[PDB]
RNA sequence: CCUACUUCACAAAGCGCCUUCCCCCGUAAAUGAUAUCAUCUCAACUUAGUAUUAUACCCACACACCCAAGAACAGGGUU
RNA sequence: ACUGAACUCCUCACACCCAAUUGGACCAAUCUAUCACCCUAUAGAAGAACUAAUGUUAGUAUAAGUAACAUGAAAACAUUCU
């Protein structure tokens, strides 16, 4: 589910992604928006890329990192599977999500006057 | 422009032992089965063509003791004639060279 | 350096201490002058402290040449087949008693770099750590995202 | 002696043999060619309707050489004849393993002797029925234009007025220095220059200290592929198999092109009409005539035009 | 680039070139058998073959004796061409001539050739032979051919 | 069990071999003379009963090893790893001779032996195989033959492509495995001791036996696998470059027993033919 | 790229001929709260508004001679 | 909160981290005295120690098997031809 990361703040338009063709203007920055869009794994393989240690491991752990955009993962893979780790950000719920009982629960903060719009 | 630094033995051996400058193996080399000699497949056996020259130069020592002398060139054919051999019926009306040694096995 | 240089891993020669401690020393040769001021306090040695060490030391037997070749010397021959040679030119009395000393307490095993300061066979008693250590299962050993 | 020898199939075979092998494999050759001229009663795959964003095989044809050609109006085209030699659909590949989004067909032509192709490319082609041919193609298509492989192409597969992409190597002109391969302005002839006439001015600046990689610089030229877009077809001979393509194609005589229906936006749903998966003689639906002709070209034999 | 270029470019230039070629030729016309660098007989073969040509056009024709004249450099050669070689290849149309390589030189290494006009008096070079139709190879193919031919 | 015989068969082999390697003690210098056109004149003393004419061979040059299959010692065809006996004069047959006749029979031998112990050794256990005979055909004929009587088990079951070309892998396992072709002069009382079990062989034996003067045969090992031999055979069997055991032929007329006729077809390293044609001697083989 | 023309001539060239395909964003609007009007909105939201270049190109594991391939090597052809 | 030095503590040991300069303890090899007579000792001496002077001489590398150089042709090796 790569593709459905989450960027706080505005980085999904302020944060840009760098590169060099090598060639004279060849110069390509590009917003996470249109990183994402053109390469759906694109954004956590160069996070996770970026925090490895620069040295000759990286790319042999990086062999070791498989992404996929979606819930479908190969069969041979899943197999492989021992272990799921937390997630490290607890989605906040929606109040589509919220059962009538939780909110009964909460409090009524204030009386709003009945003569009003709304 | 001069060398900017000395190559080292390492790096020169990189270099001159690279396939690229080993020399290669020929593959088609072979045995003429005549004489049995070596010869390349497309190439004339060495040995054979020795004897056809060393017996080409003889027949033309003969040639030009005929002739004797420069722009003597015949306007007939020629045959060349061995120890116990007689011009044949179509041998007739060409130059015959004589050699003292007996007729090559081939030369037919 | 430790690069340039052969290590090995902290150990004794047959389990020296488990039973019993065996004196890996075995064999003491001095080859010492009767002339010659190099071999003086091998000669003093020989004269004053190698009866009392070899009294104090009686699994080590102890050779007296008194003809040396090219330097008085002590060679310590020790149980693991190990050969040290020591020269002792020039060295006083109280030198060469503690460089004899030293011979006797020593092992026969190569003075190189000892890669650990320490040699266990039993190192976990507990279970050496591996993945699974700590890792809690589940029903029927499903992994994870697995439909049955 | 090491066992390595390079053999050919010729080195063992006597006077006699010689003969009798050419000629048994060229009949076997022809025999195979001619099993495949009638593909619509072998089993032929489903023929699907042209629908907007089809995109249907390309041929392999020969670049026979090139001839004037005139118009209505009065203009003078230089077109270009392209033979479809022995073509053939060889393979079929879809599109989750056509290493993209899109269906491919292989196509071949120019039967070659199989006296000198590899092993693998022997047995493929025998698996297939087929003489080798010189040179594959990849052609990417919709599913629609699926053509069973050993199927024959002919030119007739393109018709006249519609436009075409013909793709082939460039003739190779080796090693060529600057200014002829990039139009360098080079130097002067005369006013004292010494031993710079042809050669690379600068070729970067005094601060990067190096060469940005795309630099032009000497080096070979030619022998690569390039595709004209856009060529009309003007005339199709269907006794010869032959192509007139308008203007210059890539590549010298008797080189093969790649030829596909053009990619540009302006000929995108020209197809309609076109015989959708290719043209198919053993259908039979109408014999065409010995040349097909575009509506401007001036055919000859007709009477002299007069501009009235 | 020289694409369909078809002449060698040999000696000094043009000229130099041609008179090598003569040289070559003359040789060739005289001895019957000549040894020379491999492309200079390669480049020699088609020139002595038109020259049999211009033999077998006759003696009597203008322009085949002055092409003689020309390309024979010792002219006792030219009865010689026109009475000897062309009445000996009358019969034939063409492949007068027979190059095959030969050991590379001692001297240079070079790439070495000869070029005999067939039918001379001179030895027969050893010429390569195919292998004979009695090989294992030879007979299954030999069967091959007798049972296309009974069944077809 | 099949493996025990070929265990004591082997053993009898190796019995016979040294029984005559006794019979033959010492070293007895027999002068053998190559009257071969090239190199003639020259002269190999050589060890009587204990060299061979790979050794004289081995003597001339490492090309006449390797292209030459067979010996005419005195004017008779030789194998090149069978012993020689007298002071004789000895010619190497190639493949590439004038007339390599006896080659080509020789070689159309040992490939028909070849494809003898792939077929014994093919079938599964329970199945019993009879090797008959290696019937004696023309090279014309475009395929070598080995006749086998397979159970009545499968006298119903003709080989599948697929069983052909495991028969064909296991002939390249053999050829890869480059086994001599080992060779005996032994009479006919030892060959018939060998192959008491086999009828055919047995019967086979008494012919030859019969044909010959004396009851001496021709009998041949690869590798655990011994059988007589119409004449010599080659002397290795990387020899063979291309192979296939192409068909399988059930000989018409069979009221007793079903002889099968195993068809295939090879040519060596020497003459090695190009992928088409191959194919096409292929397709000519299955008849 | 060579059919013509021209330099030329079994071919290379231009002075000759042939082909060349989507955009980028500054603003202008719709509904609408904070601030019940209004308000294009670093409010939620709806358009102009699109790069997520679209494609096309290339894709066959395994002597000698000739070549439009080529410095060598490599490449293609030899039915 | 933790991390964090050659700081400090800890076990053991301590003369053992500046340029110029200065003080000092040792010392390779050589020769001499006298020893030792084995390859050393105590002394007296001195052409008494070389990773560095575009150092001197010699050797051999690198550049590099590179730049460069050379034989008109055939032939009967007589000769002929260009
Ligand atoms: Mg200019
Ligand atoms: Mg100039
Ligand atoms: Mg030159
Ligand atoms: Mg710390
Ligand atoms: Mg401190
Ligand atoms: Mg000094
Ligand atoms: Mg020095
Ligand atoms: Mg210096
Ligand atoms: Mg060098
Ligand atoms: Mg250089
Ligand atoms: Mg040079
Ligand atoms: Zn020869």
């Amino acid at each position: 589910n790569t593709r459905h990361i989450a960027f706080s703040g505005n980085k999904w338009e302020q944060k840009v992604y760098s590169s060099h063709t090598g060639y004279p203007g060849g110069f390509r920055q590009v917003t996470a928006a249109q990183l994402h869009l053109r390469d759906p794994v694109a954004i956590v393989k160069l996070a996770i890329y970026g925090m490895l240690p620069k040295n000759l491991h990286r790319r042999t752990m990086m062999e070791r990192l498989h992404l996929f955009p979606d819930e479908y993962i190969p069969e041979d893979i899943l197999k492989n599977l021992v272990e799921e780790l937390p997630q490290p950000r607890k989605i906040p719920k929606r109040l589509d999500e919220y059962t009538q009982e939780e909110i009964d629960a909460f409090p009524r903060l204030w009386t709003p006057p009945e003569d009003y719009r709304l | 422009a001069a060398p900017k630094n000395r190559r080292t033995i390492e790096v020169n051996r990189c270099r001159r032992r690279n396939p690229q400058k080993l020399i290669k193996v020929k593959n088609n080399i072979d045995v003429c089965p005549e004489c049995g000699h070596l010869k390349q497949k497309h190439v004339l056996c060495a040995y054979c063509y020795e004897k056809v020259c060393k017996e080409t130069a003889e027949i033309r020592r003969q040639i030009g003791k005929q002739e004797g002398g420069p722009f003597k060139a015949p306007t007939i054919e020629t045959v060349v004639l061995y120890t116990g051999e007689t011009p044949s019926e179509q041998d007739q009306g060409k130059r015959i060279i004589e050699r003292d040694r007996k007729r090559p096995s081939w030369f037919t | 350096t430790a690069r340039g240089t052969p290590s090995r891993f902290l150990a004794s020669v047959l389990h020296n201490g488990l039973g019993r401690y065996v004196q890996q020393l075995q064999r003491l040769s001095f080859s010492v002058s009767r002339d010659g001021a190099s071999s003086r306090g091998a000669r003093e040695f020989v004269e004053r402290e190698v009866i009392d060490f070899a009294r104090r030391n009686p699994g080590v037997v102890i050779y007296v040449n008194s003809r040396p070749c090219c330097v008085p010397r002590v060679v310590a021959e020790y149980l693991n087949g190990a050969v040290r040679e020591e020269s002792i030119h020039c060295k006083s009395v109280e030198e060469i008693s503690t460089l004899v000393q030293k011979l006797a307490d020593q092992s026969g095993l190569d003075v190189i770099r000892i890669r650990k300061p320490f040699h266990t066979d039993n190192p976990s008693i507990q279970g050496q750590w591996h993945p699974f250590t700590n890792k809690p299962t589940t029903f029927r050993g499903l992994r994870p995202r697995e439909v049955q | 002696l090491h066992g390595k020898s390079g053999t050919w199939w010729d080195e063992h075979l006597s006077e006699e043999n010689v003969p009798f092998i050419k000629q048994l494999v060229s009949d076997e050759d022809k025999a195979q060619l001619a099993s495949k001229l009638c593909p619509l009663k072998d089993e032929p795959w489903p023929i699907h309707p042209w629908e907007p964003g089809s995109f249907r095989v390309g041929l392999i044809a020969l670049k026979l050489g090139m001839m004037p050609l005139w118009t209505k109006d009065g203009q003078k085209h230089v077109v270009t004849l392209l033979q479809v030699q022995d073509c053939h659909v060889l393979k079929y590949t879809s599109k989750e393993n056509c290493n993209g989004k899109m269906a491919t067909l292989s196509v071949g032509g120019k039967t070659v002797s199989r006296f000198r192709k590899a092993t693998s490319i022997l047995e493929f082609y025998r698996e297939l029925g087929l003489p080798p041919k010189q040179t594959v193609k990849i052609f990417n298509i919709t599913d629609n234009a699926a053509i069973k492989p050993g199927t024959p192409l002919y030119a007739a597969h393109f018709r006249p007025g519609q436009y075409v992409d013909v793709t082939a190597k460039t003739i190779g002109k080796g090693f060529q220095g600057v200014m002829k391969r990039w139009g360098f302005k080079g130097q002067p002839a005369t006013h004292g220059q010494t031993k710079t006439h042809r050669r690379p001015g600068a070729v970067a600046t005094g601060d990067i200290g190096r060469v940005w990689p795309g630099t032009k610089m000497p080096g070979k030229m030619g022998n690569i592929y390039r595709t004209e877009y856009g060529l009309k077809v003007w005339r199709i001979n269907t006794k010869h198999n032959i192509i007139y393509v308008n203007g210059s194609v890539p590549g010298h005589k008797n080189c093969l092109v790649k030829v596909k229906d053009s990619k540009l936006p302006a000929y995108k749903d020209l197809g309609k009409n076109l015989p959708f998966p290719t043209y198919f003689p053993d259908g039979d639906e109408e014999e065409l005539p010995e040349d097909l002709y575009d509506e401007n070209v001036c055919q000859p034999g007709a009477p002299s035009i007069t501009f009235a | 680039i020289s694409h369909g270029r078809v002449f060698r470019r040999m000696g000094l230039g043009p000229e130099s070139r041609i008179h090598l070629l003569r040289n070559l030729l003359t040789g060739l016309v005289r001895h019957e058998r000549i040894e020379a660098p491999w492309a200079r007989v390669d480049e020699m073969r088609g020139y002595a073959e038109k020259l049999i040509d211009y033999g077998k056009l006759g003696d009597t024709n203008e322009r085949a004796m002055r092409m003689a004249d020309f390309w024979l450099t010792e002219k006792d050669l030219i009865p010689k061409l026109f009475q000897v070689l062309a009445p000996r290849y009358k019969d034939q149309t063409g492949g007068y001539t027979r190059m095959l390589q030969i050991p590379n030189r001692s001297l240079d290494r070079a790439k070495m050739a000869v070029i005999e006009y067939k039918g001379n008096c001179l030895p027969p070079l050893p010429l390569p032979r195919r292998d004979s139709h009695l090989t294992l190879l030879n007979q299954l193919l030999q069967g091959l051919r007798q049972d296309l031919r009974q069944s077809q | 069990s099949p493996t025990e015989l070929t265990e004591m068969r082997n053993d009898l082999f190796n019995k016979e071999k040294a029984r005559q390697l006794s019979l033959t003690p010492r070293t007895e210098k027999i002068e053998v003379k190559h009257v071969g056109k090239t190199d003639p004149g020259t002269v190999f003393v050589m060890n009587k009963n204990i060299s061979t004419p790979y050794s004289c061979a081995m003597h001339l040059s490492e090309w006449y090893c390797r292209k030459s299959i067979l010996a005419l010692v005195d004017g008779q065809p030789w194998d090149m790893y069978k012993p020689l006996t007298k002071s004789c004069e000895i010619k190497f047959l190639t493949f590439k001779d004038c007339d390599p006749g006896e080659v080509n029979k020789a070689y159309w031998r040992s490939c028909a032996m070849m494809m003898g112990c792939v077929i014994e050794r093919a079938f599964k256990d329970e199945y019993m195989v009879n090797l008959v005979r290696a019937p004696e055909v023309p090279v014309i004929s475009g395929a070598f033959c080995y006749d086998v009587v397979l159970d009545s088990k499968l006298d119903e079951w003709m080989p599948t492509k697929e069983n052909l070309r495991s028969f064909t892998k296991d002939a390249h396992a053999l050829i890869y495995k480059d086994l001599p072709f080992e060779t005996l002069e032994v009479e006919a009382k030892v060959a018939l001791e060998i192959f008491q079990h086999s009828k055919y062989k047995v019967d086979f034996i008494e012919e030859k036996a019969s044909q010959n003067p004396e009851r001496i045969v021709k009998l041949h090992r690869i590798g655990d696998f011994i059988d007589v031999s119409e004449g010599p055979l080659i002397p290795r069997t990387s020899i063979c470059f291309q192979y296939e055991v192409s068909a399988v032929h059930n000989l018409q007329p069979t009221q007793p027993s079903l002889i099968r006729r195993f068809q295939g077809v090879s040519l060596p390293v020497h003459l090695r033919a190009h992928f088409t044609i191959w194919d096409k001697l292929l397709e000519r083989s299955r008849k």
